[PDB]
């Protein structure tokens, strides 16, 4: 399995409303075409600790980052950039762990 | 008088020739020459600069400062960590100071300096397997096939860089620029040697990499760039 | 190598790296 | 450990790398088989040649860079900055001191360049000079503010992306010009001492910016376990065997 | 020429010839004796095909114009034409004395008049300005022979300017020039023909020959827009309303996916 | 020179200098002394037109192209003309720099462009690839004079391969290429007329000198099919019901009966 | 009466000829001026160069010949076959030694021929090139199999006819090349010194085939007054001063 | 200038003749020149190999 | 003997049978 287009830089606004768009990204079979497990891909540790992420699924093996809003972003105070990092795991299991480095920008 | 005589090749302008020519302004002095900083005879001593390879040049990163680093963290398997295939008409290469200068030249022959920096703090330490796998080898996918290659292994503390010199390993003598099947010049991979282990859980660690020249490097066959185009007229 | 012409900028092409990629003190 | 004293001011450092010394030359003075104007140059050689340190910026997270165009970013300081206005040539070397410390807990780096001659790219589009006043904003410096598509053109604005280096060419080939990484795993700080770079003696101050430092965030500032998300950088610059010829009433409005 | 491959055995050093620092701002000394074990190796390899006075004395275009009634105008420069432009940024000050050859394809009897800096130019063809006592002037039938002509140093300075972040006015002034456009003018050329039979295209081969080139810079990495200007953002399409976005054009290519290359 | 004929008069040995042997793999040491009864010859004759350096270096012609709309394109090989294709083809390496003459029928003015490899060539006229930087490039009139050029030995190697028993590629791989042509490129020449008079063939005539020949090989005793393929089954009809027949196409002529020449 | 050993082995012979050194070279090791890559070469020097013999072919009536490649042949025999595949490069010389006896009571010659870069002919028609796996049969070798209008072309097949050498150079010729002739009456074996030959200092031994081994029976093998209609043809080779640089992993599948 | 003439032969291309012709690509360095065993100077060298002659050549 | 162009290239035409003929030990 691969992660593509997670090595990656993400960027959300500050005062970014609950489901937003924070980064897009895809995953490659690995050849034997078995597919993602449907809870995966998850997010499972972040830099300094982090809710409102969440790992949603567009149409397709296409995958996205998107701010639930359970935890606010405010970049007046801290803190300003994440590191999650993303959990593919398949049918017969093989894993990728990728990071998406996600950082929020200053509205004013 | 005198007998001479013309042959072919006379009456013909070829750019890169070298004559004399006639100086229109006669008695024209210049003006003088100073003692200007930085003075550069060849073009190669702007090749042996390190420069950054943009090394995670995917679709979202290029036109971001963010095509410059990988991201590293703490895993438990062995993953490649990034492949930079040893073209100098690669994108990884070609933007470079020594790709931009060798994608002039039709040939090049030389050792490839690559450094490769960890940005992260003071307390992540890390290995890293560094292997430049030989033309005619495939690309390794496994650390157990990249280990049998020309690699270094770098830990991570109290300084932050490592070079690999990419020796001068070929059949013929001099290397094609824009690369081929028959004069590839391999494959440099960046491997987990131990892991990257950060102060927290979720740490991370950004790698970058620079490339030069080594001293021994030549190019020959002065060409044309692909790294210019030119579809409109410039007024 | 004669100068057919009888001026210097009319004649062909002329003929450290220590400046850059060691610029210590 | 480093010390560099030129005086009425002191730089000392802990945590410092080797000095770059630009082009492998020191800061001179402009030898007579060299120099064109008739007339004697003044030689202050103790209040313009000294320390000057210009305001902090502030490296945030989603911070692009800032630069200080030079000798502009000191036509406010002191005596230098007097002796600028006052005459028609002048001609300087530069020390540069840049100081970002943040902790043991923090990451990031900082490539600190030294241009010469950083012909800046119009913001974009049409075929429309940058203005004189967003190429000289004094010590203030230029915040580089981004690419966008949304960016302000109104009157020739300077280029806002860092990947380009505000003139076309690509950042990471950067390090061909006199440069040093503030990487905060390993130092704190980067000392530049750069010669007079023109192809002319002496030129107009005001008019003509020989040297551009440029700093850029090449990879963000992670706090780590530490509330702290933004880290001040400094920026100390001195003249270095500054002269200046042709005395004249003061070039100001 | 190059340096010969000096032969490596085992070592076991405690002073690491490979373990560098990329913050100090200087390149590795680093050569294959340090990571391998190498042979001797007759390196007769030479770079003097990479020296600037081999790199840039080569003979690029640098204008073309078209005879439009018995007349074209040219001002020297090398900025309309993207590769050689690009070859000279690469430094930022040269000096360099200059070749000029005409390549035209009309048929008949030309002329070029280099005008220096400062006086009037004929205005067409038939002009009285033709007529100059001291402009340099060059006469010649395009079928046997070009002409070619040596330009000398004509700087006001050490060397051009490639890049200047200057401006030729002081800061209150309104019509005030960015860049190395008032820093120094190379005269023009003007063309006219007193025959009429051939064609019109005339092109300007510019030699630079004992050249010094002075600070070295980045290439280019995106295409130019204008000349005398160093931008690069494209407005590509004026008249449809998605007018205000502008192309990069940049050379960067992306790959699917690292570590998988 | 060639040695003289030395004097031998009636010999009675015991050792024959004419029994040999065919199986050893080397030729006879047998001058006609041996034979019969010879006197003193004065053999003031050389063998100079025999050598390679004149044995080759005559002025082949290389390939032709035709001006299609003010345009032609060749690259470098010695491939399309069986004459000196055998020549070449008595050896394996071959090392020479070789004289590039161009015989064009056009009249007018015309461009050479040397296109080294690696790089997108001019795919017409009034192409943006003419204006070019560093290509090398040769504008001439072929009246009044035919253009020459000597491209020095491009070769990545010691030598150039006439014959190579090999492929660019690995074992599993599907687009192998077998022979000389991934081993060597020698760029390409792209013509172009700045006219419209004249014809529009044009001829290359490739002259190797400082020719250095490596291992002789049988010459070939078949024509040639293809170029870099070194076949010799002719397959003559491809429509007809007769299209999977090879002719052989060799030059060995019959005698009607054996000891009756 | 011959002996030639070249370590853990060695040949003997009896009715045998002068040994043809190729081209009057004796195998060697590449010189310092005539190296091009930087790391050292190995040097097995005694368990890859020995005697490695081949399956022996059948000389019967109506063959028209064999051939190997070299160094393919010995791709799997032996540390020379291991150092071939977990190489970059390599050169190496050889010594051929071929063997085939019958009696004074048998007719018949064998030219035996090394032909450096046998360039082989596609088996006939359109531009196609020979496959991979036609040119690198192993120690197997291919039997000849001769010409005809109805052998296979699928998937480039090599050319099948021994007059014109299979790349349509006449036979007869052929003693251009490094050769001997095993004329049954005369002699029964052929000892050929082979340098390395190639405009090269070393290669990709599994991608290039500089040397090919070539045995035509020049004149049928008549029986006699004895009922053995078919004698067999051993090929002993041995590689000799052979050197691998630039070590990688195996280049098997 | 210094009279000169040119007379029948001098604007003509021969093939067989031998003269000088400009470098294209000036500065470029060939690569070395290795031992490679064999090398051939002389044609009559090759014509002096014992080859077979066709002595059966009938129809 | 001049070289009119001072390139080894530039140049005109420049100028044992026994490794054949008797290749033998
Ligand atoms: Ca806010
Ligand atoms: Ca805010």
């Amino acid at each position: 399995l691969h992660l593509i287009l997670l090595p990656a830089t993400g960027n959300v606004a500050e005062n970014s409303p609950p489901g937003t768009s924070v980064h897009k990204f895809s995953v490659k079979l690995s050849a034997s075409l078995s597919p993602v497990i449907p809870g995966f891909p998850q997010i499972v540790n972040s830099n300094p600790l982090t809710e409102a992420f969440r790992v949603n699924w567009l149409s397709g093996t296409y995958f996205e980052v998107v701010t639930t809003g359970m935890e606010q972003l405010d970049f007046e105070t801290g803190p300003n950039i994440f590191d999650l990092q993303i959990y593919v795991k398949d049918e017969v299991g093989v894993t990728d762990l990728q990071v998406l480095t996600v950082q929020v920008t200053d509205v004013n | 008088g005198l007998p001479t005589r013309l042959p072919s090749g006379s009456q013909q302008f070829m750019t890169t020739e070298d004559e004399q020519s006639p100086n229109i302004l006669p008695g024209f002095h210049p003006s003088k020459k100073i003692h200007i900083p930085g003075m550069i005879t060849n073009v190669m001593h702007m090749a042996r600069v390190d420069s950054f390879i943009p090394i995670n040049n995917i679709q979202g990163e290029v036109g971001k400062v963010s095509m410059y680093y990988i991201t590293v963290t703490k895993k438990t398997v062995t993953e490649r960590i990034l492949v930079l295939p040893l073209e100098m008409s690669n994108t990884l290469f070609a933007t470079t100071l020594l790709g931009e200068v060798l994608n002039y030249y039709a040939n090049w022959s030389g050792s490839i300096t690559i450094t490769f920096m960890c940005v992260c703090d003071a307390f992540s330490t890390g290995k890293f397997l560094v292997a430049y796998t030989p033309p005619g080898g495939k690309l390794p996918e496994d650390r157990k096939q990249a280990m049998l290659g020309v690699h270094i292994i770098w830990d991570l503390g109290l300084q932050s860089s490592c070079t690999i010199v990419v020796p001068w390993i070929s059949s013929g003598f001099y290397r094609r620029t824009k690369a081929d099947s028959f004069t590839h010049g391999g494959y440099v991979s960046l491997w987990y040697q131990t892991a990257f282990v950060p102060p927290v859980s979720g740490g991370t660690g950004s790698i970058l990499a620079t490339c030069s020249a080594c001293p021994d490097m030549s190019v020959r066959m002065l060409r044309d760039s692909p790294m210019m185009e030119q579809k409109n007229e410039l007024q | 190598n004669i100068n057919y012409y009888k001026d210097s900028a009319s004649s062909g092409l002329s003929r450290d790296p220590s400046k850059f990629t060691q610029p210590l003190v | 450990l480093k010390q560099i004293t030129i005086g009425n001011s002191t730089i000392t450092t802990q945590d410092s790398l080797h000095t770059v010394l630009a082009y492998g030359e020191w800061p001179t003075y402009l030898s007579d088989i060299d120099a064109t104007s008739v007339d004697k140059p003044t030689h202050p050689e103790t209040s313009a040649d000294r320390f000057y340190t210009l305001d902090s910026v502030e490296w945030q997270v989603g911070s692009h860079g800032w630069w200080w165009k030079l000798p502009d970013a000191l036509k406010d300081m002191g005596v230098f900055g007097q002796n600028m206005y006052y005459h028609s040539m002048g001609r300087s070397g530069f020390i540069i001191h840049t100081q970002c410390n943040a902790t043991k807990f923090h990451s990031g780096a900082l490539i600190v360049a030294v241009i010469p001659e950083h012909q800046l790219a119009y913001v974009g589009g049409v075929k429309v000079n940058v203005g004189y006043d967003h190429t000289h904003p004094g010590q203030s410096g230029h915040q580089i503010r981004g690419p966008s598509q949304s960016n302000d053109r109104s009157g020739g604005k300077p280029d806002e992306d860092p990947l380009f280096n505000c003139n076309g060419t690509l950042l990471g080939n950067i390090t061909i010009f006199p440069h040093q990484i503030i990487n905060l795993r390993t130092n704190n700080s980067s000392t530049i001492v750069v010669p007079y770079i023109n192809c002319v003696p002496m030129d107009n101050m005001l008019k003509h910016n020989n040297l551009s430092l440029v700093i850029i965030p090449l990879v963000p500032l992670r706090p780590g376990s530490s509330g702290i998300n933004s880290v001040p950088i400094t920026v100390t610059i001195a003249p270095y065997k500054s002269e200046f010829s042709g005395a004249m009433e003061a070039q100001r409005q | 020429v190059v340096p010969d491959t000096k032969p490596s055995g085992p070592q076991h050093t405690t002073k690491p010839s490979i373990l560098g620092a990329m913050e100090i701002g200087a390149s590795s000394n680093a050569t294959p004796e340090s990571t391998i074990e190498t042979r001797y190796v007759y390196n007769t390899n030479t770079n003097a095909e990479a020296d600037v006075e081999m790199f840039l004395g080569r003979s690029a275009l640098w204008g073309k114009v078209t005879l439009t009634r018995q007349y074209a105008k040219w001002e020297i420069n090398f900025q309309e034409q993207a590769h050689i432009r690009k070859k000279f940024e690469f430094f930022t000050y040269l000096r360099f004395d200059m070749e000029v050859t005409i390549v035209t394809n009309n048929k008949g009897l030309m002329q070029i008049m280099f005008v220096p800096p400062g006086i009037d130019h004929p205005e067409t063809h038939d002009d009285r300005k033709w007529d100059s006592a001291s402009n340099p002037s060059v006469f010649f039938q395009p079928k046997s022979g070009f002409p070619r002509f040596t330009i000398p140093f004509t700087g006001l300075a050490s060397a051009y300017y490639m890049f200047y972040d200057g401006y030729d006015k002081p800061k209150g002034s309104d019509n005030n020039e960015y860049g190395i456009a008032p820093t120094n003018d190379m005269g023009l050329l003007c063309f006219r023909t007193l025959d009429n039979s051939g064609g019109n295209d005339v092109k300007i081969y510019v030699k630079p020959k004992h050249i010094t080139a002075w600070v070295p810079r980045p290439p280019r990495a995106t295409q130019y827009t204008h000349k005398y200007s160093t931008n690069y953002h494209y407005k590509p399409n004026s008249s449809g309303p998605d007018e205000h976005v502008l192309k990069d054009r940049h050379f960067i290519k992306t790959r699917p996916l690292i570590s998988s290359a």
